[PDB]
């Protein structure tokens, strides 16, 4: 969270909260009703962002799913869409929280070397993520679009 | 030493983790690469890192930073009463870099490690006679430290002094 | 920020000779920050050693 | 550390959900809170000196046999360590007001402070009278918002 | 400032900006306009402040005046009032810098040893400072009066 | 380092001077073009990978010879090596587009890096042009926003 | 004390005492007798050094008693009289140890924060202790004075 | 640590109060002996490799098993740490001559001892018995000056 | 750093001898002025906070430009730092005078002070001042005792 | 000297000299005349204390000189006699300094090694400054032959 984070550098330097630190809270908890109406709008709609993203992705990487492909199969494509929905449970995670810090802890730290040595494509994962941005940007509002977008690039950014 | 194997020996003493599992300090890295700083700031940059604030301290009472001070920067653990009070004291008035800057420019770490050297423990009655208040206590405590070393302990510190 | 490269001598004589390389640590020019020049500065001076040259570059 | 958001996040993580509408409104009443939170926070950290001083005053003047020789805080170092340990109580109880949650103060307070207290022979019901001073002073300044941590506090130590 | 915090913090783990920190330097670009208001209303004022906050001072402390005072005399008197305009200017720097490292590199660090080793009672630069955040607070709608006792507030708890 | 406000309290505070109407004029300057200089921190950030990637392709093919054996950046550490320097210098560029001040290009890129590269046979002509490459693709992808802080460590070098 | 600094001295470096130490604990156990002496001597007349110490500061910073000052009241001047007294106990405990351990570990360390928090003025204290220094040196021969006056100037200058 | 007189001054600061006559009898009672306690100290520093060798031949003697293979006693390295072991006891010893009390013993030496000589396996019983060599060979050459001190590293072990 | 004892001490070890009646003679001398040079070493250790305080009162009053704005005295770190400096003068010219020579304030003080001054842009010539200052008020307390080593300190800086 | 080690003592802590450093420093210039007479008496006698010496460990341990020893021929036996002399000198050092600091540097530090090097007997050199300790003490008077026996003392636990 922001408010965590802001109180383990207190913490850490070992004095009560700055008035920068304050105002970060401050903006925090002010931007905490659009936090909340942008992430109800995603989890809304989780099963559609997922299964366009899905769709766009196996349609730019046909060899995925084809024989030999990484998710080729019933359970590695239902491993490969269940990832897609971990992504973006945790983007409103991201989103609620104020910063990047749920994305780590649940899905960042070890999804490289994960990906690595179940040779899963990260390219491909990108390409994912970037078609459960763009439907997610298809429902929300410009701001809004651009305020999930901020953790979506996080997300891809942090894969490459 | 190679600087491949200081920086692995660096990570592994101080976070306690492997390079791969971290985000590097890249630029810490090239410096100590061009000679531009020694081992020890390369150490002091590890110890200052936000990640050793959440490995060590975020979810830790000040006498486990203390102790976790002690086997990262000092390659022991606090013997006395004393010391460890101390230690907590500096933790919880001047933050942890402080702390970690009086464990680094402390007499025992330039005697033991001086400039170049990633710390380590040594099992030896030499390296606590002449140090520490409590030099048999200090070398159980290292001693069960160093035979548990993968664990985390859990055990109040001040149960053990 | 600012910060010192500090180019000291530091004799080992108060040690015993030993078969291990010290020629790193007799001679060298090292990157600080301000806020450790005065300690090094003092601690050099404890050990002996000359400060050789101080430089700030900006 | 965890607040309350991180709480109800780590929750439904666990539960493997998304956020519902129940966990949107504890999320939204929580960002209600924040603001007289922050006052109250802001208004304990630019006092606690005097907050510092009339507690320890009132812990002891309940208790005048701590300051006389024999006592445990009976130097000055060993006052300087009981307001010192006073401050440590504010400060933390203003982090967990600002998070909206007691869990810092299991993690970095509670935890081990029995054994401290025990190991050093520091007594531990007059540190509850000092804990409950201060809530007391700092309650006559903000109101009832920090009652809770401090309660904690005095509940972890006794 | 704010913006420099965040900058040193991301390049300290040697990151880009996290969303995070773009969303505290975004707060801080908005609140911008009201810091460079509350900061012109804080420097147009200095002497009107500065001369009402030592005149309470100087009457809640007159042995700070008296004979055998730290401030006695004309030199004395003139170059204390002198030091409250320093802390006055030091609160516009935080004001509008958005983070107290301005007021700690000119003013606080190091102002314990020197008001020790010079006689200056530290109470007595509490009262001064307090009695300018009432003269500003004056000047100041109650918005604006809290954005600037921020930092009134935090120079006070640097003092004790 | 410095950003534009820092900067703008520096130079009262060398003149021991509150601010004037010039001093509050520069810092709104300062704040109008905020946003979009976030904007375009923000649209870097996003394809810093990408924009690595062909800034390291227009180098490498204007000046193929620096791969080939008995260049520079002939191996796989010193390629690695060099897209470093090149991350580094973009990361440093877009810190420099937020701050608004290319303090922090100065003290902790460009300062030592001459003699650096001279230590060590790096050619620093080509950086230049590595530089100026990534300068190009920057500029094609957010406009001549981030120009000034590149023609900084290109001047710098040069 | 004196023959503690020469063990932990001979226990740092690992070693049976030098002849440098022998010859400080010889020097100590010579001077014991005068110590005692001295001791005696200030222990006899506490109340006296005391009261006219107490006297003498009042006189010279009457503004420590009068309304708003740290020592106005009956129970606050009680305090200072009481902390005067207990300077001079470990100035007492000083001559006996033949160094000042005793004095920091029982009244030196943590006094500034002690005072810093409860705003007693330190100059006041110094004032009141080198009261408590003339008063004792009356009270003693040239040496004898000259040998406690090197721990009334320790605790005034561990004060400052 | 404490010697006599640091006793005495903590004893009547915990009473809180000036030093009595008692006190003053008690503290030049300490003054009186401490010439005999140094030239004792001096005598045992300037033969103590010769106290060494002579107590560790007799301890060997005493219980010649320890240096058969499969002793503890049995290396060059086990060897050279067992009478390491012992010249830290008469070293220790030492100190706590010339400074009157056992206590420098007591945290120095005893605390944590038993604890490592079963951690490594070390025979305790044997480790008393050479203390008692060691304070036979220091009492032929001191008188029985030591011997309080000696029976407190063996009783503390025991 | 060495007093004068050991510096005649290895001015007869340069040449590989034992004491000539001139070495005996020159410590003979040392040891007649040591308890004078003692207590001006105490006169000056009593009184070091009031002798710093006239002595930067002397230091700033004949150069108010140091403490005005884009002074090198200027800020409060920037005032301590100076103050701190005078200090360290202080207390290293008792330091030389307890041992009677000046190879303390050589090796402990002025090495590398010219470089440390020019870099950071401390004006050499007002800390030459400042020492005059310095000295003068010593010499107001003590007499001539230790008027060589402040003249050191400023010929080592001047 | 003792000057010295209490000068960097202080130093050490960045203080001036306690009242026991300087009770150690008063103690060392009260000792200075018979510090400096036993200097005196070993330095004169030093011709006499040195054959003494030799004669007396040779005919201990004949084998030194004996045809194979580490001290066959007037060379090798000038050298063993020259090494005599400058322990011997390195003792008046140690007793006009106070200190072992001149007898450390000077001879003591890397005298063991350089006797591994060249297999010279370590107990032939003890035994060698045993011999000078009781000609020495012979020259000297009871109490001064204990001052200077203080230091013979050091140098023998040194070498071995
Ligand atoms: C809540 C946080 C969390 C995350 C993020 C997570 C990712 C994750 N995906 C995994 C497997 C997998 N992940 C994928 C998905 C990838 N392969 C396809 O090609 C796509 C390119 C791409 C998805 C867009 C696939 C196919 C597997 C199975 C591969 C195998 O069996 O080796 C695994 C190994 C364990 C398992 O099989 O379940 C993990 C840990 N796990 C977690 O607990
Ligand atoms: C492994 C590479 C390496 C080298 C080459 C090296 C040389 C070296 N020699 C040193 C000292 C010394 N070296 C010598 C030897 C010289 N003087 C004599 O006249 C001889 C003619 C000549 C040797 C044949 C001496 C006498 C000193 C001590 C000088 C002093 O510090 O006062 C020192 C200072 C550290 C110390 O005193 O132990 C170094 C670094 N160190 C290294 O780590
Ligand atoms: C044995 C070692 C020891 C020392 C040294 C010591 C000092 C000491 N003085 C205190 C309060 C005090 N100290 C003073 C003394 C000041 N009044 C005037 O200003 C004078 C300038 C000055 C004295 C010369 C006073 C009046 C108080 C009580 C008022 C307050 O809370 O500040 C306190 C806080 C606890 C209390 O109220 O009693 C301590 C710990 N306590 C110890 O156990
Ligand atoms: C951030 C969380 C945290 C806490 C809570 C904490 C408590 C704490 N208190 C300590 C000592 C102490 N604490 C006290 C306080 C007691 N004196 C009594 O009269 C009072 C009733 C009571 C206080 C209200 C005293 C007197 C000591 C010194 C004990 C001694 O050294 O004998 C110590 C040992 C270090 C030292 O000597 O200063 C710790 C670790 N430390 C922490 O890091
Ligand atoms: C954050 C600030 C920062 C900068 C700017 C920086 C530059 C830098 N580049 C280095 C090496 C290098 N830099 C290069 C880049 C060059 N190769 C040529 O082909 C190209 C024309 C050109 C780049 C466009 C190369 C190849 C090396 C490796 C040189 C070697 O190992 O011999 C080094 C030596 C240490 C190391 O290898 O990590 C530094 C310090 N380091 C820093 O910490
Ligand atoms: C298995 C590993 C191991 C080794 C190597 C070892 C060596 C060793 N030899 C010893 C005695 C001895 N060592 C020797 C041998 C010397 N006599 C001549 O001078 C020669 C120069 C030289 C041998 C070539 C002698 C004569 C003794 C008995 C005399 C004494 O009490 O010192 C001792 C002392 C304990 C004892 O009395 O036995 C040890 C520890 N001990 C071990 O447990
Ligand atoms: C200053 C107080 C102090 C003491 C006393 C002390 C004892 C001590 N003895 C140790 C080992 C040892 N100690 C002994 C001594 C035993 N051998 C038996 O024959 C004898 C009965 C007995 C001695 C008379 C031995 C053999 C070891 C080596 C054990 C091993 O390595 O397995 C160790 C482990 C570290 C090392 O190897 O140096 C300590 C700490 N440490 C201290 O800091
Ligand atoms: C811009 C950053 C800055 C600050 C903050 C600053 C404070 C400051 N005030 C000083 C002196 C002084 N300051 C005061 C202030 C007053 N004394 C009264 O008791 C009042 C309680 C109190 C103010 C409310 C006084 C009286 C002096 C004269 C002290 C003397 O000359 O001994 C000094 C020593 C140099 C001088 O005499 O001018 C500094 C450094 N200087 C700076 O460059
Ligand atoms: C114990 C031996 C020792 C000495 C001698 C010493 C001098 C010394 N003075 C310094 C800075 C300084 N020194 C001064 C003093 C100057 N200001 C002017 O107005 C005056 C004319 C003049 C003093 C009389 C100032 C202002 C600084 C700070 C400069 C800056 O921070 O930019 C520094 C840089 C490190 C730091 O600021 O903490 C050193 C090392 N340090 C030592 O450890
Ligand atoms: C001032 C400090 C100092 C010391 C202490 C010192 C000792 C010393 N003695 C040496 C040689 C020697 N030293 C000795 C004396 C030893 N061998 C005999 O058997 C005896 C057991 C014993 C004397 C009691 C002998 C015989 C040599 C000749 C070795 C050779 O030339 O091969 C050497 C090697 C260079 C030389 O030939 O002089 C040193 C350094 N030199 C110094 O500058």
């Amino acid at each position: 969270s922001a408010i965590t984070k802001a109180i383990l550098n207190a913490d850490a330097e070992a004095r009560y909260l700055s008035p920068g630190e304050i105002d970060v809270v401050r903006g925090y908890l002010a931007s905490g009703e659009r936090r909340v109406r942008v992430a109800r709008v995603l989890s809304d709609n989780a099963l559609r962002i997922v299964r366009g993203a899905g769709d766009t992705m196996f349609q730019k990487r046909p060899d995925l799913v084809a024989p030999g492909g990484n998710a080729y199969g019933e359970v590695r494509t239902a491993k490969c869409l269940r990832d897609l929905d971990y992504f973006l449970r945790l983007v409103t995670y991201g989103v609620l929280a104020g910063d990047t810090s749920p994305i780590d802890e649940i899905g960042l730290i070890g999804i490289k070397e994960t990906y690595s040595l179940l040779e899963v494509p990260v390219p491909g994962v990108i390409d994912g993520i970037k078609a459960a941005k763009q439907q997610a940007a298809a429902l929300l509002s410009s701001e809004d679009a651009a305020e999930a977008s901020f953790y979506f690039d996080y997300v891809i950014s942090a894969m490459s | 030493a190679s600087v491949d194997q200081i920086l692995r020996a660096s990570y592994r003493q101080i976070l306690e983790k492997e390079p791969q599992e971290l985000q590097r300090l890249s630029v810490a890295e090239s410096q100590l690469r061009n000679g531009e700083i020694s081992v020890k700031e390369f150490i002091r940059a590890l110890g200052y890192s936000e990640i050793y604030a959440k490995f060590f301290l975020a979810r830790w009472y000040n006498g486990k930073v203390a102790e976790f001070n002690f086997k990262h920067f000092l390659g022991r653990q606090p013997a006395s009463a004393t010391e460890l009070g101390s230690h907590i004291t500096l933790i919880g008035t001047k933050g942890l870099k402080v702390a970690i800057d009086t464990l680094l420019a402390s007499q025992e770490y330039q005697d033991n490690f001086g400039d170049d050297t990633v710390p380590y423990y040594r099992l030896q009655a030499e390296r606590y006679v002449g140090t520490t208040d409590a030099p048999s206590r200090a070398y159980v405590l290292a001693r069960s430290r160093v035979q548990t070393a993968l664990n985390k302990p859990t055990v109040p510190s001040y149960s053990l002094v | 920020a600012r910060t010192i490269s500090i180019t000291a001598c530091v004799p080992r004589r108060t040690k015993s000779v030993g078969a291990s390389r010290e020629i790193q640590n007799v001679y060298f020019t090292k990157r600080i920050s301000f806020d450790q020049f005065t300690p090094e500065y003092q601690r050099i001076h404890r050990q002996g050693g000359t400060i050789l040259n101080v430089q700030c570059m900006g | 550390m965890l607040d309350a958001v991180t709480k109800i996040i780590n929750r439904t993580d666990a539960e493997g959900r998304y956020f519902a509408s129940k966990d949107f409104d504890e999320v939204t009443r929580f960002f209600a809170t924040g603001e007289a939170r922050l006052r109250a926070a802001s208004t304990i950290s630019a006092n606690a000196a005097s907050i510092l001083r009339e507690s320890a005053a009132a812990l002891f003047t309940e208790q005048p046999d701590l300051l006389r020789p024999g006592g445990n805080a009976y130097t000055s170092r060993r006052y300087a360590a009981c307001v010192r340990d006073m401050e440590y109580f504010l400060r933390y109880a203003t982090y967990a007001l600002v998070a909206g949650d007691t869990s810092v103060i299991d993690e970095r307070v509670l935890n081990g402070l029995k054994e401290t207290y025990m190991s050093l022979g520091v007594p531990i019901p007059s540190t509850v009278a000092g804990v409950t001073a201060m809530k007391g002073v700092v309650a006559s300044m903000i109101g009832s918002e920090a009652n809770v941590y401090f309660d904690h506090i005095a509940k972890g130590l006794s």
